[PDB]
RNA sequence: GUAACGGGGCUAAACCAUGCACCGAAGCUGCGGCAGCGACGCUUAUGCGUUGUUGGGUAGGGGAGCGUUCUGUAAGCCUG
RNA sequence: CCCGGCGAGGGGAGUGAAAAAGAACCUGAAACCGUGUACGUACAAGCAGUGGGAGCACGCUUAGGCGUGUGACUGCGUACC
């Protein structure tokens, strides 16, 4: 009953991914899209 | 007196040079 | 809302610079470098740690093979007998009284003799 | 006890002062003098004038007697630089530095 | 005077008010500890047995201390491959205080 | 520039057959420490025990954290 | 007040809580450049470290010995993306 007291749910409040920020992470250089080609690319992809 | 003042240029250069033959020409 | 990354920057290349002291040129003074060097000298004192245990163990069988001829026995009859009288000292041990105690180091020579024969 | 002098803003790099500064540096005062009296540098000039700035010093504000004083420390550091620019051929440009420098003499009667 | 004996999977050489460091050892700090298992004994003649253990052989000491040694890093490093990792580690150990060797 | 044993050197320190020793790796064993996944018990719920087994890793998938600047708790708490 | 070219720059004195707040003025990091002290270095061949290791100097200590700095000689070892 203080507004420093009160928590959330467990399991409700996950984090978010965060590309290119170092080796630890398992994101870093190239933030999971592998290496060249067309769906590599800013902007990239094909139609529906 | 005993303060100074200046600037700068910088019209860097004008290329179209390599008067002699290709390296390894055709 | 804007973030400036001027103290921690300094924090970590601090961290890195201090354990580079005594590093011959840019190696001690740079990041770049720095940062390459202790790198590398940690592989290095990886690998060593595995190393250290060997060479120990060539020294002391060099010095206790020199012991055994003295007596007029070579290494690899000496700790066979040794073996077949059922004696468990091992070479650190052995080495250690050949250099410091001359006369039970004679004792064994003769107790792994006697067996071996 | 120690007596400083000091010139500031002098207008020569400091590495063709320090071949000066060297021949000096543990000499009795009176020696000293007469060493750069006969050294044909630009930088002997302004080293002797400093030298006698921080004898004078030494003998009016502390202490007399000169002729007990040695040169115990004497060094030279840089100062700020004034950037000009050259004209070189084919319309290139170039950054001239006209570098200063520091000189400070300590003398000490022990 | 001095004796072998082993503990912690390795042997030792300690003659008597010497002082030892050892793997950890489950025992209080206060109170003594025994090693029935003696390889050698050596003052002027040398017991020593052909079958381990000479037989009526005791070494007498007390623990002293517990404690940790100092931090050693390990690092592991892969060239051009987009990798590398680190951690550390300190080691306890025990201290033992010889008070006496009994043939 | 020896230059078609790694060298020195070798008439056995070469080759064939038989035999017994020893050296030799981050393999295996001994001692201490950490973590994951099961099975079985206790709590009969978090958790706590008994064990068995596993822990090289790029692209990539999954799970837990550290630190920075702003808002509340804050006319609180620290500080000449 | 003193040195100096009736200079530039200094050294005293004085103001101020503070001048290492003196106008090139809050705080003042790094690269880069110097002076002083300890140790090593002029018969020795290579990513400059890492494992072993005498000697010397300083500090503590009640010997025992520790701690810090330097490091002869020796095994292994061809930067990063």
């Amino acid at each position: 009953m203080r507004l420093n007291t009160l928590s959330p749910a467990e399991g409700s409040k996950k984090a978010g991914k965060r590309l290119g920020r170092g080796i630890g992470s398992g994101l870093g250089k190239t933030g999971g899209r592998g290496h060249k080609g067309q769906k590599s690319r800013s902007g990239g992809g094909v139609r529906r | 007196v005993a303060v100074t003042v200046y600037e700068a240029w910088r019209q860097l250069g004008y290329k179209g040079s390599w008067w002699w033959p290709r390296i390894r020409g055709p | 809302a804007r973030v400036k990354r001027g103290v921690i920057a300094r924090a970590r290349h601090k961290k890195i610079l201090k354990q580079a002291k005594g590093y011959y040129g840019a190696r001690s003074r740079v990041y770049r470098v720095a940062f390459q060097a202790v790198i590398k000298a940690g592989q290095y004192a990886y690998r060593d740690r595995r190393q250290r245990k060997r060479q120990f163990r060539q020294l002391w069988i060099a010095r206790i093979n020199a012991a055994a001829r003295q007596n007029g026995i070579s290494y690899s009859k000496f700790i066979n007998g040794l073996k077949k009288a059922s004696v468990e000292i091992d070479r650190k041990i052995l080495a250690d009284i050949a250099v410091f105690d001359k006369v039970a180091f004679t004792a064994l020579v003769e107790k792994a003799k006697a067996a071996l024969a | 006890m120690e007596t400083i002098a000091k010139h500031r803003h002098a207008r020569s790099s400091a590495q063709k002062v320090r071949l000066v500064a060297d021949l000096i540096r543990g000499k009795k005062v009176s020696q000293a003098l007469d060493i750069l009296t006969y050294t044909n540098k630009k930088a002997a000039v302004l080293v002797k004038k400093v030298l006698e700035s921080a004898i004078a010093n030494a003998e009016h504000n502390d202490g007399a007697d000169i002729d007990d004083l040695k040169v115990t420390k004497i060094f030279v550091d840089e100062g700020p630089s004034m950037k000009r620019i050259m004209p070189r051929a084919k319309g290139r440009a170039d950054r001239i530095l006209k570098r200063t420098s520091h000189i400070t003499v300590v003398v000490s009667d022990r | 005077m001095y004796a072998v004996f082993q503990s912690g999977g390795k042997q030792h050489r300690v003659s008597e008010g010497q002082t030892v460091r050892l793997e950890k050892l489950d025992i209080a700090t206060g109170e003594t500890v025994e090693f029935a298992e003696v390889l050698m004994i050596a003052n002027g003649e040398e017991v020593k047995i052909g079958v381990p253990f000479v037989d009526g052989g005791v070494i007498k000491a007390e623990v002293v201390a517990h404690g940790r040694g100092e931090k050693v890093k390990i690092v592991k490093f892969r060239r051009r491959k987009h990798y590398r990792k680190q951690q550390g580690h300190r080691q306890w150990f025990t201290d033992v205080k010889i008070t006496g060797i009994s043939a």
